[PDB]
RNA sequence: CGAGACUCUGGCAUGCUAACUAGUUACGCGACCCCCGAGCGGUCGGCGUCCCCCAACUUCUUAGAGGGACAAGUGGCGUUCAGCCACCCGAGAUUGAGCAAUAACAGGUCUGUGAUGCCCUUAGAUGUCGGGGCUGCACGCGCGCUACACUGACUGGCUCAGCGUGUGCCUACCCUACGCCGGCAGGCGCGGGUAACCCGUUGAACCCCAUUCGUGAUGGGGAUCGGGGAUUGCAAUUAUUC
């Protein structure tokens, strides 16, 4: 299968937990006081979300022929409040997205390949499929 | 269904259940929503709870981290006054002491007779933006 | 090689081309089952022809669909039109007329315009207003 | 004063009256009686053969 | 317009009241429970989440914005 | 040897472009070169928006002029000079025709 | 499914029209049963077209009003589906039967149209078309649900459910009923 | 003569002719290969990259020639006419622009015009550089924008686009994939692309979803002010902006 066949929300959560088991995610010295994106009016609830984002990024790269920071930033991006001016699209934090790409690479979930940026590793392809199976049995919604 | 823990003090205001902890704290000056949220994360306290929940212990742990921000890795950029004008540091200013400094700076630039000072004193708009048909009704 | 017809569905902008080829698989839309996708608050609508006319008919053929253009609702309407049309198209040249005709009867009566095109595409904006037919407030003494 | 509720069914939409043209004359077969057939004005859009629930034939509804 | 607040402390009496008023309900949402008691709406919600591990209430929606509970199977 | 040659044609005028394209295709094959056939590229609509009114009082009246540039290419494969030679002759005004050494 | 086309978790069966004058603008199975309401998103294409649209679809459409909530059908479909569930817990039954009863009880009989009479405030007692009675009923009920929700804890789904049940068998806590009694009373009076 | 007619655009052509700065199909499909499922497995189906043909196509994409709408067919009505109504097919006699007569106006413009009459000024400029104001607010008006919330504020997550545009330009110059650093602003190294090649498979926002908050001026709202960092310019003071 592709990852798209199974439940997308459950996929990212299952993969995120699998990442926690691995015991490393090469975590930043930020993400405990951060602004994060400029689409945020309140600082992050927890420092947990880094795993979830990593899973999400891994899935997104699996779909594509290879991609880097730009792709992740638009997906996580949303509407930016400009105060008393019209709300408009923007792209938020790039340090976190870059860090996530580096960290996944370190574990060898994704690796540099042709068409620029990171594309999936066969190690990652195997990991994603195992959690895909667990998700597939669970539901389809 | 736990009452029991209630009536907490942060600085000069009584903090009780009303909103999530973070928001509850922002009665005082110098603590915005973002500030109180990040102090709680540092202090290892679940911020989704009420301020009629949690004991006196947790409150003191919050107070120490807010008033020694650098020494608990709340960075310098996050501070209301960076490098300041009175003090060569980087200080988080809280409660009544913010009001003091605001007064100080306005008086300061009336002496020095800087444009910001003069405009504010006279009641003219300090920013150069239109006040043509605005800044009243 | 395997026998195959192609058809399309058209709502607003969002073409949906269905390639209806000999074999057994799902109806897949962008490689994933109809059940998934999201918004899944409209979900029963795109299930509807399949349920009405049995799943045995749409499992005698593998149907894979590529959708681009428009937005989420635009696409839903387009896909539904292409899948029903697909089935009929395949039976019309290869299997038999009575099957395709039976499907056309069942659909056309309650009706949903799944074998005839929708005319409606965006109307041009003309100057002197903020909208297409909306116009700026006037002021009068 | 009081009369029983009469169901009466639209036989023929006569045309439109009203100053602004927003009152439609209608002739309603009295339904209970085929002998009676009386003109009542309907405010809404009228499609023939739909049924009015007349609470009166008093205070006759007529052109304006 | 309006000014209306509810108790924003999680209390003793209102939890007990809830569980012992249970035949009244067949429809339970946060808002209903909040109105009928003085519990918040937020802490209406949470009391239900606790209550569901008696299983005097059964989930029949699980939507993000607000949830809908039944009392028992159907009442 | 055969050499891959790209003939780009750019213009704005459909009918003129079209019958230049005709002549290149027909005369190409006539004394044997590759026929191919035109790859139509999307016509590009240059849009300029201006106020209709000098001195702006009255009503908001806007005028929008467009200019529609049309592009097409054709890839002929056959030998060196006799391609670009037989093609580019027999035309002078008003339709640009470019013969490019590009493509191997 | 082709035998009877149900709603998306409720039945279209056992829905009864309790009035003989409101027929053929109340339907849900007289051809017009749907799992999910949506025709083509035009309903203003013909004057004929209104008959096609059943009461359920009309109720979803009328709900999305007031600038922020305009043009969000998907939000309304989710709210409406939730609302049906709330009705079902509160009265058992079939929620669609409750809906039909509510429309019939909320719809006016006589109303008034303006007529000249000296320049004094008088009006002519007139009956109104059943199409108008259904249209006005649906309006009243949606506006009632939204009005309650605005400065109260309860959501649009809950308030809509409450509004339908109160109207279905009278309680005098439904906006639509209260408004209808004013319209019919005034009609009877006049010149 | 105006308008109609006409022209241009939007919709109906699996018919016509084409496409390696465009794609699709369709094998053979093998590999990266995951087993996710079936099959013991080879193999089959699968989001993408890669295998590519002396493959096939124009369906999506593109733009050329063609046809289709004429109230045509049928039925009522009407001077049985001009026309009207319904019905079928279906783009229905339901799209939107472009288009302006006869003639008026002391409408606006000498500050668009080395178009221009007369007048003023002209080496002592009203022909150029340095500096400030248009941005000053007790108040009146207009177009707007942001709001008054729960179809929302908040925290994660899902996910689909289109019209257009770009550097290497006759007085001044681009879009950025991709590596690294920084919460951010931003800084820094590459490479491609006058371009359906590259930016951009334009994977945008609304939308969808699991929570939190709970209708409380509340966290709705972001006014006003204070401190600091950077970006633009030789020059930002009277926040240029971020």
């Amino acid at each position: 299968v592709t990852v798209k066949d199974v439940n997308q929300q459950e996929f990212v959560r299952a993969l995120a937990a699998f990442l926690k088991k691995s015991g490393k995610l090469k975590v930043p010295e930020w993400v405990d006081t951060v602004k994060l994106a400029k689409h945020k009016e309140l600082a992050p609830y927890d420092e947990n979300w880094f795993y979830t984002r990593a899973a999400s990024t891994a899935r997104h790269l699996y779909l594509r022929g290879g991609a880097g920071v730009g792709s992740m930033t638009k997906i996580y991006g949303g509407r930016q409040r400009n105060g008393v001016m019209p709300s408009h699209f923007s792209r938020g934090s790039k340090s976190v997205a870059r860090r996530v790409l580096q960290a996944l690479e370190g574990l060898k979930m994704v690796e540099k390949d042709q068409d620029w940026g990171r594309k999936l590793t066969p190690q990652g392809q195997r990991d994603l499929d195992r959690i895909a199976g667990q998700v597939a049995a669970a539901k389809k919604k | 269904p736990e009452k029991f823990q209630h009536i907490l003090r942060v600085l000069n205001t009584n903090i009780d259940g009303r909103r999530k902890i973070a928001f509850a704290i922002t009665a005082i000056k110098g603590v915005g929503r973002r500030y109180a949220h990040v102090v709680l994360r540092k202090a290892d306290i679940d911020l989704t709870k009420r301020a009629g929940e949690l004991t006196e212990d947790e409150v003191e742990r919050v107070i120490t981290i807010m008033q020694n921000p650098r020494q608990y890795k709340i960075p310098d950029w996050f501070l209301n006054r960076q490098k300041d004008v009175k003090d060569g540091k980087y200080s988080q200013v809280l409660a009544n002491g913010l009001d003091n400094k605001l007064r100080e700076d306005l008086e300061r630039l009336k002496k020095i007779r800087a444009h910001r000072g003069l405009r504010h004193f006279w009641g003219l708009r300090v920013r150069g933006q239109h006040t043509k048909t605005t800044g009243r009704r | 090689p395997l026998q195959s017809v192609q058809v399309f569905g058209r709502k607003k902008t969002a073409t949906a081309v269905a390639h209806c080829k000999r074999g057994n698989g799902l109806i897949k839309v962008n490689g994933r089952p109809l059940e998934m996708i999201e918004p899944r608050t409209l979900q029963y609508k795109l299930l509807e022809p399949v349920l009405l006319l049995g799943k045995e008919r749409f499992a005698g053929v593998d149907i894979r669909v590529r959708v681009k253009g428009g937005g989420h609702v635009a696409q839903i309407y387009a896909i539904r039109q292409s899948i029903s049309k697909a089935l009929v198209a395949y039976y019309q040249k290869y299997v038999d007329e009575a099957s395709k005709k039976e499907i056309k009867d069942i659909l056309i009566q309650y009706d949903r315009t799944l074998l005839v095109a929708d005319p409606r595409r965006c109307e041009s904006k003309k100057f002197g207003g903020p909208g297409a037919r909306a116009r700026y407030q006037k002021s009068y003494r | 004063r009081v009369q029983p509720i009469k169901l009466a069914r639209v036989t023929k939409v006569l045309g439109r009256t009203g100053s602004q043209g927003q009152c439609t004359q209608v002739r309603v077969e009295f339904m209970d009686d085929t002998s009676r057939s009386i003109i009542r004005n309907v405010k809404g859009p009228v499609r023939e053969g739909d049924v009015l629930t007349l609470l009166e034939s008093e205070r006759e509804a007529r052109r304006l | 317009r309006d000014k209306l607040n509810n108790l924003v402390l999680f209390d003793k009496a209102t939890y007990d009241k809830l569980c012992k008023e249970v035949p009244n309900y067949k429809l339970i949402t946060p808002a209903v429970v909040s109105e009928r008691l003085k519990i918040r709406g937020s802490l209406a919600r949470a009391a239900l989440q606790e209550l569901l591990s008696k299983g005097l209430i059964k989930l029949v929606s699980k939507h993000r914005a607000q949830v809908i509970y039944t009392r028992n199977t159907k009442g | 040897a055969i050499h891959r040659i790209r003939i780009t044609l750019t213009s704005r005028n459909v009918k003129s472009l079209e019958k230049v394209c005709a002549d290149l295709i027909r005369g190409a094959k006539e004394k044997n070169l590759k026929v191919k056939g035109p790859v139509r590229m999307p016509t590009k609509t240059l849009r300029i928006t201006t106020r209709k009114t000098p001195c702006g009082e009255g009503s908001k009246t806007w005028d929008r002029f467009q200019m529609r540039i049309h592009k097409r290419l054709i890839d002929l494969h056959s030998p060196s000079e006799i391609v670009k030679q037989i093609t580019s002759i027999s035309i002078e005004p008003g339709v640009e025709v470019e013969v490019t050494i590009a493509d191997a | 499914t082709p035998d009877i086309k149900l709603f998306g978790k409720w039945s279209t069966d056992d829905v009864q029209i309790n009035d003989i004058s409101l027929q053929d603008y109340i339907a849900v199975k007289e051809k017009y049963a749907k799992y999910l309401p949506h025709s083509a998103g035009r309903y203003a294409a013909k004057r004929f077209r209104k008959a096609q649209c059943p009461i359920v679809e009309r109720l979803t459409n009328s709900m999305m009003m007031h600038g922020r909530n305009n043009g969000k059908k998907l939000m309304t479909v989710r709210i409406v589906k939730h609302a049906f569930e709330i009705i079902h817990l509160l009265t058992g039954e079939n929620p669609l039967q409750v809906l039909v009863n509510a429309i019939i009880n909320s719809g006016p009989r006589e109303d008034s149209t303006r007529i000249g009479r000296a320049g004094t405030v008088r009006r002519q007692a007139v009956d109104v078309s059943p199409l108008r009675r259904v249209n006005q009923a649906i309006w009243l009920l949606c506006t009632g649900a939204r009005e309650a929700a605005f400065r109260n804890i309860k959501t649009i789904a809950e308030c809509l459910a409450d509004e339908l049940i109160n109207a279905a068998k009278g309680s005098s806590n439904s906006y639509a009923i209260k408004k209808k009694d004013e319209l019919e009373r005034v009609a009877k009076s006049n010149r």
